[PDB]
């Protein structure tokens, strides 16, 4: 993860992860997610854009939103300053794959299981931001707001899917959980985009 | 107009409930959306909406078997053209003739929606943050 360490400005490592905590992800995540954890540990990254969480902090949410089948598990790992969700599926049947949860418009994509290209390519590729991600506005929203510390985010009052505009007058910075959890209760199930 | 009550209501779910601090946040939150609503007029507060159902939309195996293929084949752009365009990227693969080419290509809000819509410069009037029900 040279590439992602090199192109992240002003990377805040909070904090590295147990080792015990993050091997009993060992049948859950491939090993590239393991080694990125060791790497990245829980932090801010990319002049604020991307924080990295711990985990079973954002299980419960994550499961309440995203539908399974009996044979998948899910384990977030990474946020947007938005509250938008990153997580790894293990899929026994069809094998493993990573799906980004868009808050804001109430959305799941389904990505690559390939941790490798995710985090050293795709989230510096400024097409892969605007069209995967939504996430083009940032630039202008950080020169006028302040920095979401690791447990807030850019929420918008009202959510989008409560009928608010999407501008930066209607973004104030919010505890993310709560926000989140308003966010899903507020819409129906998660639409495939 | 008429006051809205959100059906059902919100819900403290228990598995968060150990901790304390929590029901606060939540009902501060409810309450900064609910008077965020309350500030727009219902023409543009429907405008939004009907916006909103604009993104996004069988059996999801058999699209998520799918995209995985996709992925894989839109990995390999990556790899070479770290700045290429992704709806480039996006294209060239969707027109390959062989491989991907085989597999056939297959709401708490909407109740306040739907409620206001059979009530019809005039002030969404909704209620988020009464009987929020714990457990």
């Amino acid at each position: 993860f040279e590439k992602f360490l090199e192109r992240s400005g002003n990377s805040i490592k909070l904090e590295e992860f147990s080792e015990d905590y993050i091997r009993q992800y060992n049948n859950l995540v491939s090993e590239k997610l393991i080694s990125f954890w060791r790497i990245a540990g829980i932090g801010i990254y990319c002049n604020g854009l991307f924080r990295t969480i711990i985990p079973n902090d954002y299980q419960y949410i994550i499961e309440e939103c995203y539908p399974m089948y009996d044979y998948e598990t899910v384990t977030p790992f990474m946020i947007t300053v938005f509250g938008d969700i990153f997580a790894y599926v293990k899929n026994h049947v069809i094998g493993d794959y990573v799906v980004f949860i868009n808050i804001r418009y109430g959305t799941f994509k389904i990505l690559s299981e390939n941790i490798d290209i995710l985090l050293n390519i795709v989230i510096f590729n400024k097409s892969c931001l605007e069209n995967w991600f939504l996430l083009n506005e940032y630039n202008t929203i950080k020169e006028v707001k302040a920095m979401p510390k690791i447990d807030e985010c850019y929420g918008y009052v009202p959510a989008l899917v409560a009928g608010g505009k999407d501008c930066i007058d209607n973004i104030q910075i919010v505890k993310i959980a709560p926000y989140i959890d308003t966010v899903i209760q507020l819409m129906g199930d998660l639409k495939r985009i | 107009l008429s006051v809205i009550f959100v059906k059902p209501p919100f819900q403290l779910k228990k598995k968060f409930q150990k901790d304390p601090f929590y029901e606060i946040e939540m009902r501060k939150q409810l309450q900064m959306q609910q008077d965020g609503i309350n500030n727009m007029t219902i023409f543009e507060w429907l405008k939004n909406r009907e916006n909103f159902k604009k993104y996004g939309r069988s059996k999801k195996i058999q699209e998520d078997f799918r995209d995985r293929y996709r992925n894989a084949k839109i990995d390999e752009y990556l790899l070479l053209y770290e700045d290429m365009d992704i709806k480039a990227i996006e294209a060239m693969v969707d027109s390959e003739l062989e491989g991907l080419a085989a597999l056939a290509n297959p709401g708490r809000s909407l109740n306040i929606e739907n409620e206001l819509l059979k009530l019809i410069k005039i002030k969404m009037n909704v209620n988020l943050v009464e009987n929020l029900e714990i457990v």
